[PDB]
């Protein structure tokens, strides 16, 4: 089955920029190749069919190029709308395949989060469990480190994160990270921390408490 | 004008199958192919079939042979789609598509995939419906800035959660976070705001939290 491959799985432009997609195919799929766009939460657009006809009502800054086997999608000047995941579809041959999809999102300042830590609460150690979470607000890029440390201990693969989408106002991320104990566990410890690594501190920053002596 | 309507999120046991429904209106059923395309959490897409309502002709990828059924109504321009066998694997948001039909030259290939379904959210696991519990997250005093504060909502099958905060009206700073999947099958996730300190001992903060497949819906009052 052909393979289709699209570069670089994100793009990081400003609005206004011009964007230019890749997709390359194993083999050679002729002309037949759709490009859709989808933002979360919502089905996948037309916007490309055969390679470069525009679909129907798709506004002129997209248009599609290419044929057998390498692809570009250029979308000449990048409106807020068009900050979205692109995937190509060949039609050539069965199984119709997609690619894996660029993430096209918006460039802004760096910017450093503002790290938060929570205990767990008392109504939640009466059922043998102790969740602490820790919070990374509105920081740009998304890469970041969070570090979990319980007395001095580091905690690897005993907690789970996730990341909001970039947001509607500021183009910043947040990140929420749930370190979980046995309550057993919670109340044999004292010191809990949360270190964090992000481009915009010249120095990791550390957020902790100590239990009971809250 | 064109819409497909599909039906309700589904949620499904390892073995057993499950039955997509896909409403057309707005143009001749009769004319155009539907397909199939499925999108697994955080994953791209996968097509899975397509069939011509006026022949009653049926086409799948390898891969799908014997899983997947696709039939139609042509009474009530519907067409529907069943997967048989399910694996946790198969847990995904299920999509009609229309496609132009009948064929002039492969045309049934040239053009694409226009109009879509809503979608539909299929969950395959071995958890049962359960409601979340609901923790407050506080800070450990009123620090000597801004301030944070949150909900979360662990413990909970099938998704989604919605939560707001002071019945809707406390926007400004509010991050939901996407929930995980914990190893024991239920979901789990959080939901925050930030406020300047000033303000903490001044105002109550309520978290509203709606778990419709449980039917439960719960108001918690955050403070430190
Ligand atoms: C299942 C089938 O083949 N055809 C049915 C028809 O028998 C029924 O009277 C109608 C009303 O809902 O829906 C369609
Ligand atoms: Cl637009
Ligand atoms: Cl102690
Ligand atoms: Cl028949």
């Amino acid at each position: 089955e052909i393979v289709l491959t699209q570069s670089p799985a994100t793009l990081s432009l400003s609005p206004g920029e011009r964007a230019t997609l890749s997709c390359r195919a194993s083999q050679s799929v002729s002309s037949y190749l759709a490009w859709y766009q989808q933002k979360p939460g919502q089905a996948p657009r037309l916007l490309i069919y055969d390679a470069s006809n525009r679909a129907t009502g798709i506004p002129a800054r997209f248009s599609g190029s290419g044929s057998g086997t390498d692809f570009t999608l250029t979308i000449s000047s990048l409106e807020p709308e068009d900050f979205a995941v692109y995937y190509c579809q060949q039609r050539s041959n069965w199984p119709l395949t997609f690619g894996g999809g660029t993430k096209v999102e918006i460039k802004r300042t760096v910017a450093a989060p503002s790290v938060f830590i929570f205990p767990p609460s008392d109504e939640q150690l009466k059922s043998g469990t102790a969740s602490v979470v820790c919070l990374l607000n509105n920081f740009y890029p998304r890469e970041a480190k969070v570090q979990w440390k319980v007395d001095n201990a580091l905690q690897s693969g005993n907690s789970q994160e996730s990341v909001t989408e970039q947001d509607s106002k500021d183009s910043t991320y947040s990140l929420s990270s749930t370190l979980t104990l046995s309550k057993a566990d919670y109340e044999k410890h004292k010191v809990y921390a949360c270190e964090v690594t992000h481009q915009g501190l010249s120095s990791p920053v550390t957020k902790s408490f100590n239990r009971g002596e809250c | 004008q064109v819409q497909l309507v599909q039906s309700g999120a589904e949620m499904k046991k390892p073995g057993a199958s499950v039955k997509v429904s896909c409403k057309t209106s707005g143009y001749t059923f009769t004319n155009y192919k539907i397909n199939w395309v499925r999108q697994a959490p955080g994953q791209g897409l996968e097509w899975m079939g397509w069939m011509n309502p006026d022949t009653d002709s049926t086409g799948y990828p390898q891969k799908f042979q014997g899983r997947v059924t696709m039939t139609r109504n042509t009474s009530i321009s519907t067409a529907y789609m069943e997967l048989s066998s399910l694996r946790s694997e198969d847990t995904a948001v299920y999509y009609c598509a229309r496609s132009y039909g009948s064929g002039s030259y492969y045309r049934d290939y040239y053009y694409g995939m226009d109009v879509w379904g809503q979608g539909t959210t299929v969950t395959v696991s071995s958890a049962s419906t359960k409601g979340p519990s609901v923790f407050p997250l506080a800070p450990c005093s009123r620090s000597t800035s801004t301030a944070a504060l949150g909900c979360l909502v662990k413990d909970y099958f099938p998704e989604p959660v919605t939560v707001s905060w002071n019945s809707g009206a406390l926007t400004s700073g509010v991050h939901t976070f996407p929930a995980v999947l914990q190893s024991s099958g239920l979901y789990s996730l959080s939901s925050v705001v930030t406020v300047p300190s000033s303000s903490l001992g001044t105002k109550t903060y309520t978290c509203n939290v709606d778990h419709k497949p449980s039917n439960t819906k719960v108001d918690k009052r955050v403070e430190s």
